[PDB]
């Protein structure tokens, strides 16, 4: 099954997690799978997007914050997920600059219904900018599973370049989850193009600050 | 007795029909009828329990006819016989032939009628029938009759359900029931039969979908946990991704399997609600802030141009009696608000530039849109250009008129309310003056008529052209100060702007002078005068009285106060015309002999003779002046 | 003078009366001469023999009778020369009612014989051929041609060896293929908790023999019947199989394809076409040499013995039939020597009949020249 | 000189007209005379003919005399007897015929000599009278090529019948053992 | 040696059949004046014929004609 075998996976991830010539780091590393596109024209053909949901949580400092009302705070409030009440955004006058910082202070926000039809009333065009625009999060479901959720997707988005990337995984992983999710991944990217493989190129798997590895 | 004349004996006795004989095709013998048929049943039974008639021919040794009559004949005679093919086949026979169809069939557990009837010679159906007669009572089995009239036994029906079983655990996808039943050589209501048997026993999982093609339970729950996912995670599908993983008609899966939901079709995409709640959420706050909102960043980039303007126009439905906001570059939505403001903020400028010239090129608009607003895609820019071109513009044409009534409300305002008090009065002076040049023009000879009437054509209706001109530039403004100031071009220029209604007036008063006849003039002139509102009275014999005093007296102190020498003459001969005449005149300086030669006509000869020999070039001269005070 | 005198042969009578000398009623006349030539044969010592009779009678003897009965014969014969008469009705009816007989006989005797030649040559062919028949259909069983019954049982006796070999070759090279199907089943169908091919799973190691041990007959697993019927049974669901798993696998994989067997066992993760038609083959290789063996009949044979008592009376009957055509064209050829010989030995007595034909027409015309003045005489 | 042309004129027709009479007169009497003499030698051959006609009757009669004086040497000669022929009467010929019927009938098998002597006529002469009988049919029988007649009643020919649709399969030879059996000679 | 013709009659209804001996040398003429005298009928219209109905010549032996047509003769 797919043109990258069992075989070639395992030996990558074999190379990428405990290998001669590596080297130890003080933090976690991260590994990525990097992708180059072939027989594209960005100018002129359909412009994929999706995001999927891994088994495993590539990044384990993934950042979620719950713009949520008084129940979700209170709820919130119980476990250490941090929240914003509707008050400490209306103390932004809207500026681009703090909308901005906050932005980028977390890597995923959640919202609930009552707050997430106010956003631009109360936010503006900034947090959909960064391209961070909250989920919904109804009172019907746990937070902790969704805070999880969240955390265990990628996103694959074409903007100018033939050149993607995302995260997998990390170097403390068992070395046949690693696998399942670049087998994910990869089926998915897949799916996402006009023509099966001949719009890819060249596959790799990388960790953070170490050696290429090529599947494809 | 001997051989030759036992045969005639035998003859004569046919002859006489006392003996029924054939002849056997050898000579040497005779056969009755009655015993064709005894040898012809003792070889049926001797040769099994079957015969051929040509075999029969060949045995018996009589000609083929006879058998054939006998054959007819045993049939009847013996009910167990049939003829197929020119062949008696006995009971006993087909008997035997199913003994060993039995044992061939407990041996290879099929057989096939055409292979029977090929290894036997006989006709299908015969075999059909046959079989089927004594099927179970001696063959232990049962009959398909229909796909080949293949029987089977019950070691078959085994081995099809196995085969079956087996195949059907390799299916991972969609594959058509009639292909496989035709490679792999099955029978359609023993496969649908052990199918549903597996199906319902759980040992099969899958679903036959059109009553042909079999669909695994691993295949539509693959299908369907990846769409359903992908709506989950993306809040929407696009119908030619799913298009790959085998669902040709999208509009009916969605639907089928989303019903409960609440969804909107697009074209080529299928948005789920929360999408559409964010797109409304935006564009209410467009409308209420008194801005736009391009909704293009606000959904996922593999929606079309199309699929986009279609959630934007269902979108907007929900805003009838709101502010009549309007769509550019159909993503885009700018609030009527916004389109009032960038108004005004041209209007500043407009109204200085307007005061300072008392609209530009597009190009010029969209330079002051980016420099006021940013962050815009350039169609947008564009269109609100374009859009604005219009009513821009028309508050350029008010605020011009507003400049010029502000300027003029003092100045054209004393023009409407003070100054046409004295237009009218003035135009009336002229008017009741060309009367009496029209006099004039009647009275005096066709060549000398040729040139008074182009001399006053030449001064005076200018003269009163020029005012009504004045006036009506009045209303564009680009009159002169000076009535004397109006010339033909600026009389086109003025013509130019002004209304067709009033303008053909116009057209024949200005054209009129090209003419050369005055009554025409006249008559145009009245028509313009009324078609601006100039009340041109004619004056009364009282008036007239009045008019033609005014003109001697005007005249009698010119002449008797001006000092030159060919004016003099010129004012007393016109003079000595008017008293001899009541009548007044006009006259160019290139006809004044003209008239003093009428003239002596009229006066005596001393005088006529002192303005002829003046004109013919002091105290002489001095003598001219007196004689109008001494007249 | 040399007028010859020339009748037609069957006229003679006719003429002769016609010219008087003869007439009607001496039949009787000749009766009674007869009547006396009893007397005369009797007593030793026709008209041309009374005169040899004379000769001798008057050397060897009237005191006695022996010639007076001929003096007296001779005396009527010579009465309206009704020795002529007699003589001439003699040649007469033996020329025209005699030879013809005797022809046609003789003609008969040669045709008969030309019949019966023609027959036995005809049922020698045949003989031939049917022998030649028989030999093709035990060729088409695999039999020698000697007695049809030891060969076929001594075929059958032989049989229990090679399906050792299809055992041992299905103890092995079934160990991948049986595990492939289960960890299939038990995925794609969702039916774990059941074991398939149960049978092959016993002949995977547990042996190829003992239908006791299989019950807990005595014959070996494919001696039976109904358990060689399972195992060809499960040969052939495996087969198609694994056929249908190679057919699947030729298209390219798609999306779905690698999401199906995603948590899929390792067994069932990284098959190829190649891999399959491999097995495949084995299988079908397998499943060929059984059936092959079937289609020699070999299990006919020690099952349902009325097979080999139905093939055994279609090679009887072929070669009796065969046998009794020789029997009938040997019969033959001796009925045609036997008619042959008869002709034979009846031939000669035409040429007795015609040579005294030819002597008795001489001595008609000699007599009937000497009455007539020695003219020359003949008939046609 | 013109009355002068006319006179000579007629002078020369009279010329032309003389001499052709002449003519004529000679071509006529000369010709008769020739055919006058053509009649005398017609006359001549008559004479001829009638010297031809006397001598002839000369010859005829020498012939006459030649055969009177050539019967005198026959006039020697011996009538041997005298006959006549008396009756063949259709009544006589029944007689004949039906005597004949019951002399076979007795009989029964007859080689055509005894036959023929005893009926009395040359074996051809009864060999039509039996075979026109035969075929008008008034006995059925056989005649041997050997040369005989046997005589079959129609109670025998029923036998035969009965015997072949009896037997079933019969051969030509068969039939002849069969005929010597039954048939009574 | 001696010959005897058989003349039989045609012409009455008793059919007068004779016989006389002649040698046979004798030509036929012979016969026929005999046969006419016996007769009492003309011998100039005469065709003497046989038993079968065909003219035979009479200026000939008698041999030749007891020969050749036959004994049996019959006269017209």
């Amino acid at each position: 099954s797919s043109k990258v075998s069992r075989d070639t996976l395992y030996e990558a991830v074999r190379e990428v997690l405990h290998g001669n010539q590596r080297k130890r780091r003080k933090f976690l590393e991260t590994v990525e799978l990097q992708i180059s596109l072939k027989n594209y024209d960005p100018q002129k053909d359909k412009r994929f997007s999706g995001t999927v949901r891994l088994k495993s949580t590539p990044r384990p400092k993934f950042s979620v914050c719950v713009l949520g009302d008084q129940q979700h705070c209170d709820e919130a409030k119980a476990v250490d997920i941090p929240h914003m009440d509707i008050e400490a955004l209306k103390k932004l006058n809207k500026n681009k600059k703090l909308v901005k910082k906050l932005a980028k202070k977390y890597d995923a926000f959640l919202a609930s219904e009552s707050l997430i039809k106010q956003i631009p009333r109360i936010l503006g065009p900034g947090l959909n900018k960064a391209g961070k625009f909250p989920s919904l999060l109804t009172h019907n479901e746990n937070m902790v599973a969704k805070v999880d959720e969240v955390k265990s997707t990628i996103k694959f988005q074409m903007k100018k370049v033939l050149c993607l990337a995302v995260a997998v995984g990390h170097v403390k992983m068992t070395d046949d989850e690693l696998v399942y999710n670049i087998h994910l991944a990869v089926n998915f990217l897949v799916s996402l193009l006009k023509k099966n493989w001949q719009n890819v190129r060249a596959l790799y798997i990388k960790s953070t600050m170490g050696k290429p590895q090529r599947l494809y | 007795l001997s051989e030759r004349n036992c045969i005639e004996i035998v003859n004569k006795l046919i002859a006489q029909k006392q003996l029924e004989v054939v002849h056997t095709l050898d000579g040497k013998e005779y056969i009755t009828p009655a015993q064709i048929s005894k040898e012809m049943r003792d070889e049926l039974h001797v040769r099994g329990g079957r015969v051929n008639i040509v075999d029969l021919q060949q045995v018996i040794n009589v000609d083929l006819i006879h058998i054939e009559n006998r054959i007819g004949d045993i049939i009847k005679s013996e009910k167990h016989v049939q003829l197929v093919l020119g062949q008696l086949i006995d009971e006993n026979y087909l008997d035997r032939l199913a003994e060993e169809v039995n044992d061939k069939l407990q041996e290879s557990g099929q057989v096939t009628i055409s292979e029977l009837c090929k290894t036997y010679d006989l006709p299908g159906n015969f075999l059909t029938q046959a079989l089927t007669q004594r099927l179970g009572r001696i063959i232990s089995g049962h009959i398909d009759l229909d796909n080949r009239g293949v029987i089977f036994t019950e070691a078959f029906v085994a081995r099809h359900k196995a085969r079956i079983r087996g195949l059907f655990s390799a299916i991972t996808r969609p594959t058509a029931v009639n292909s496989l039943i035709s490679k792999y050589g099955f029978q359609e209501q023993l496969l649908y039969s052990v199918l549903e048997e597996l199906v319902n026993s759980g040992r099969l999982r899958g679903t036959v979908v059109g009553g042909a093609v079999f669909v695994p339970d691993i295949y539509s729950r693959t299908q369907s946990t990846w769409v359903d996912s992908f709506f989950r995670q993306n809040g929407y599908l696009e119908f030619d991704a799913l298009s790959r993983l085998g669902i040709p008609d999208a509009v009916s899966y969605i639907k089928k399997r989303y019903k409960t939901t609440q969804l909107l079709f697009l074209k080529a995409a299928c948005v789920g609600q929360g999408l559409v709640d964010q797109v409304e959420a935006s564009v209410e706050e467009a409308i209420s802030s008194g801005t736009w909102v391009d909704i293009a960043p606000l959904l996922p980039t593999s929606l079309s141009v199309e699929d986009a303007a279609i959630l934007l126009q269902q979108v907007m439905r929900a805003f009838s009696k709101q502010a009549s906001t309007v769509v550019f570059s159909d993503t885009v939505v700018v609030s009527e608000k916004f389109i009032n403001d960038c108004t005004e903020l041209f209007r500043e400028l407009m109204h200085q530039k307007a005061e300072k010239e008392m609209f530009m090129f597009q190009d010029e608009i969209e330079d002051f849109l980016r420099k006021h607003i940013q962050d815009a895609p350039e169609e947008f820019i564009s269109e609100l250009a374009e859009y604005l071109i219009k009513p821009l513009n028309k508050t350029y044409l008010e605020v011009v008129r507003s400049v010029f009534m502000s300027s003029t409300t003092s100045a054209s305002g004393t023009g409407r309310k003070r100054t046409i008090k004295d237009l009218q009065e003035e135009v009336s002076n002229l008017y009741n003056n060309i009367r009496l040049f029209e006099k004039g023009m009647k009275f005096f000879a066709d060549d000398t008529q040729a040139a008074l009437t182009k001399h006053l054509l030449k001064s005076v209706c200018t003269d009163i052209t020029n005012l009504i001109f004045n006036f009506l530039a009045s209303d564009l403004m680009m009159a002169v100060d000076d009535p004397a100031a109006i010339t033909s071009e600026i009389r086109k220029k003025i013509l130019s702007k002004l209304s067709e209604e009033t303008k053909v007036a116009l057209t024949k008063l200005h054209n009129s002078l090209n003419e050369k006849s005055i009554e025409d003039f006249i008559s145009c002139l009245d028509s313009a005068a009324e078609a601006c509102d100039i009340m041109v009275k004619r004056g009364d014999k009282k008036r007239e009285r009045q008019i033609l005093f005014q003109h001697r007296q005007a005249l009698a102190e010119q002449l008797k106060v001006t000092e030159d020498p060919a004016l003099i003459l010129h004012l007393t001969s016109v003079l000595l015309f008017q008293f001899s005449t009541h009548s007044m005149l006009h006259a160019p300086g290139r006809c004044v002999p003209q008239i003093i030669a009428f003239l002596n006509s009229k006066i005596p000869e001393d005088q006529h003779a002192l303005l002829v020999k003046y004109q013919g070039l002091q105290e002489l001269s001095s003598s001219i002046k007196d004689l109008v005070l001494k007249s | 003078q040399h007028v010859p005198i020339d009748i037609q042969t069957s006229k003679l009578l006719d003429w002769l009366v016609d010219r008087r000398h003869c007439s009607l009623k001496w039949q009787s006349l000749v009766l009674t001469i007869r009547e006396k030539i009893n007397a005369a044969i009797q007593d030793m010592p026709h008209y041309f023999h009374c005169l040899r009779i004379l000769d001798l009678l008057k050397g060897t003897e009237y005191s006695s009778q022996r010639m007076k009965d001929w003096q007296e014969i001779i005396a009527l014969y010579e009465k309206d020369n009704t020795y002529l008469v007699e003589l001439s009705s003699l040649l007469v009816r033996n020329v025209n009612y005699e030879i013809p007989s005797l022809k046609k006989q003789i003609a008969k005797c040669q045709q008969l014989q030309q019949e019966y030649s023609r027959k036995e040559e005809e049922c020698q062919a045949g003989a031939a051929e049917m022998r030649e028949q028989f030999y093709h259909s035990c060729k088409q069983y695999g039999i020698t041609g000697e007695n049809v019954r030891g060969e076929l049982l001594a075929l059958v006796k032989d049989l229990p060896s090679q399906l050792a070999e299809i055992g041992a070759a299905a103890q092995q090279s079934l160990g991948e293929a049986i595990d492939v199907y289960q960890a299939s089943v038990g995925f794609v169908c969702e039916s774990p908790t059941e074991q398939v091919l149960p049978m092959l799973r016993f002949v995977q190691k547990r042996g190829n023999s003992t239908v006791y041990e299989w019950r807990t007959d005595a014959l070996t697993l494919l001696e039976y019947t109904e358990t060689r019927n399972q195992f060809l049974d499960e040969l052939m669901e495996l087969e198609i199989f694994l056929a249908q798993r190679a057919v699947e696998l030729s298209e390219e994989a798609d999306v779905l394809s690698v999401s199906q067997f995603q948590l899929a066992p390792a067994i069932l993760q990284g098959q190829t076409k190649e891999k399959m038609v491999t097995m495949v083959s084995v299988l079908e290789d397998l499943i060929g040499k059984l059936t092959s063996l079937q289609l020699q009949h070999l299990f006919m044979i020690l099952a349902s013995p009325r097979y080999v008592d139905r093939v055994t009376e279609f090679l009887q009957q072929k070669l009796k039939q065969s046998q009794l055509l020789a029997l009938k064209k040997e019969l033959m050829v001796q009925k045609q020597q036997e008619a042959l010989e008869e002709q034979a030995a009846l031939e000669p007595k035409l040429d007795l009949l015609l040579e005294k034909t030819k002597e008795l027409q001489k001595l008609i015309e000699a007599d009937i020249s000497k009455r007539y003045s020695g003219r020359p005489v003949n008939l046609m | 000189k013109k009355l002068r042309k006319l006179e000579e004129k007629q002078a020369r027709k009279a010329q032309r007209e003389a001499e052709e009479a002449e003519r004529e007169e000679r071509k006529r009497l000369e010709s008769q005379r020739e055919a006058e003499w053509k009649k005398e030698e017609e006359r001549l051959r008559l004479e001829e003919e009638q010297k031809e006609e006397e001598e002839r009757k000369a010859r005829e009669e020498q012939a006459q005399r030649e055969h009177e004086e050539y019967l005198k040497l026959k006039e020697a000669f011996v009538v041997e007897e005298e006959g006549v022929g008396e009756t063949m009467t259709e009544e006589q010929s029944q007689s004949f015929l039906t005597e004949f019927i019951n002399y076979i009938k007795q009989s029964k098998v007859v080689l055509l000599e005894d036959l023929a002597s005893q009926v009395g006529l040359r074996t051809q002469d009864t060999i039509n009278r039996i075979q026109d009988l035969l075929a008008e049919g008034t006995i059925t029988g056989v005649i041997d090529d050997r040369g005989k007649f046997i005589y079959i009643t129609p109670e025998e020919l029923a036998a035969v019948a009965n015997f072949i649709r009896q037997r079933g399969r019969v051969s030509i030879a068969e039939l002849a053992q069969a005929s010597n059996s039954l048939i009574a000679w | 040696s001696k010959v005897s013709f058989k003349i039989t009659l045609t012409s009455d209804p008793r059919l007068p059949y004779k016989v006389l001996s002649v040698p046979e040398s004798t030509p036929f003429t012979a016969v026929l004046k005999f046969a006419a005298e016996e007769f009492k009928v003309p011998a100039a219209t005469s065709a003497i014929i046989t038993n079968d109905g065909i003219g035979i010549n009479p200026a000939q032996t008698a041999g030749n004609v007891f020969l050749k047509h036959g004994s049996e003769l019959r006269i017209i």
